[PDB]
């Protein structure tokens, strides 16, 4: 979607807030949303592509100027609504409860040896993304492209600065899963993935630095061919 | 920046906290989450994977050509050898800075990022105000927000890593260190030079 997550390009969203330093963590309920990724993930909230896709529909003023991690927390949200797996009466209920009781205990629960084992795995094995498709790759370095106009309501990885921009192939990396299916409930559907050189006098016009240019990547049915 | 509209900070962390925890206690009913879950992904990203781990990676690729060689041809088989890899670094692919370029990354749809070789990133990164501006005006905002002047002739390429592919820059040795051990040149890899938002320390 078109959604103002897409920053790429956008002016006057002001300098850069920099702190000396910083911890990884800088409150408590952050790890707890950080560690509700792979929760939410083996539970069958989401997929990766999936979660970018719940944050994507946030208010665009609340993406714009809240803690990082509150993103995570939307997306959770969105996607516990849209299964079924959250009721947003229960959760309203109990966020009162918390605000008026800050300090009052979690729930009772058991702790379960296959949460450690399932993040080890993850953190350690990955979550690879790359997958074997029956077809060969359309596109080969060098190749002269141009990136679709296309302008989907659902989840794509299409930023808009780069849409209808010419640019030139610079590497085929294999298959891999194709957002614009995966993030919006429709499968991996793989594609042949791509980097794409795209010169800053394309993308931003007469202007532009003549001795820049932004590598994008792009799945197959993003580009076709101006001269091979 | 100023926003009449926004609440106090203290006001904002008062109201997620109270969502979150609320959330947690649902989770943890649903028997999905839990404590130990909780303490084990910070521990291992507090303590155990951070930009270090790519510091290895650029001091062995500085003092072994042929390792190099493999790190520019394929990150994540190069890093295995090393013990590094994992989640959100499941397919690397480093590029190195030299005399005639200068490579910088950015999600700029989210926050995308080598967490097995950098860590989880820092704020600024994952910020609209960083992932907006580089891609437009790199140059610019290397000199104003990192002091980092690149000279006009020098090509700039930035990275936007709309894929599972992430990006990291290999920075160039910096100059007067022949024959540093690898333990010495780990001194001079910062974060940010394998971001390529500066470059690696001096001297
Ligand atoms: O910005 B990212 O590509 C991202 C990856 C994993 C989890 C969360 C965010
Ligand atoms: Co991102």
């Amino acid at each position: 979607m078109n959604g103002v997550y897409d920053v790429g390009g956008t002016d006057g969203l002001g300098p850069i807030n920099r702190p000396a330093d910083e911890p990884v963590f800088r409150a408590e309920w952050e790890k707890v949303a950080f560690a509700m990724f792979p929760a939410t993930f083996r539970a069958g909230f989401m997929g990766l592509d999936e979660f970018r896709f719940g944050i994507e529909q946030m208010n665009p003023a609340e993406y714009l100027e809240s803690p990082y991690y509150w993103h995570w927390i939307r997306t959770y949200i969105h996607h516990g609504v849209r299964t079924g797996k959250i009721d947003l009466e229960e959760l309203e209920r109990r966020t009162q409860y918390y605000r008026e009781n800050p300090d009052a205990p979690l729930p009772e629960h058991e702790q379960k040896p296959e949460l450690i084992e399932f993040v080890n795995q993850a953190v350690y094995g990955g979550l690879p993304a790359s997958r074997e498709v029956d077809r060969p790759p359309k596109f080969k370095e060098g190749d002269v492209v141009r990136f679709s106009t296309a302008s989907p309501k659902g989840h794509a990885r299409r930023a808009r600065y780069v849409r209808g921009k010419t640019g030139t192939v610079v590497k085929h990396h294999g298959a891999y899963i194709y957002p614009d299916t995966a993030g919006n409930g429709l499968g991996e559907c793989p594609e042949h993935l791509y980097t794409v050189r795209f010169t800053a006098q394309e993308l931003w016009g007469p202007e532009g630095d003549p001795n820049s240019s932004v590598y994008y990547d792009c799945w197959e049915p993003y580009i076709e061919l101006v001269d091979t | 920046t100023e926003n009449i509209l926004r609440k106090s900070d203290e006001e904002i962390q008062k109201e997620i906290t109270a969502r979150v925890k609320a959330l947690e206690s649902m989770l943890i009913e649903q028997g999905i989450l839990t404590t130990s879950m909780i303490d084990r992904m910070a521990e291992i990203y507090e303590n155990e994977v951070g930009p270090h781990l790519g510091a290895k990676v650029v001091v062995k690729a500085w003092t072994d050509p042929e390792f190099k060689k493999r790190l520019l041809a394929d990150g994540t088989e190069a890093c295995k050898e090393l013990g590094i890899g994992g989640l959100q670094g499941e397919d690397m692919m480093w590029v190195e800075n030299t005399d005639e370029v200068h490579h910088v990354v950015v999600c700029t749809l989210c926050s995308c990022y080598p967490w097995p070789v950098l860590g989880l990133p820092p704020n600024w990164f994952k910020e609209p105000q960083y992932r907006s501006r580089v891609v437009r005006e790199p140059r610019q905002l290397l000199k104003e927000e990192f002091g980092f002047e690149v000279p006009p002739s020098k090509e700039i390429k930035v990275w936007d890593s709309s894929s599972e592919m992430r990006f990291v820059v290999l920075p160039q040795r910096p100059a007067g260190t022949d024959g540093w051990s690898e333990e010495e040149l780990a001194t001079l890899v910062t974060r940010e030079s394998m971001i390529g938002v500066e470059p690696a320390k001096a001297v």
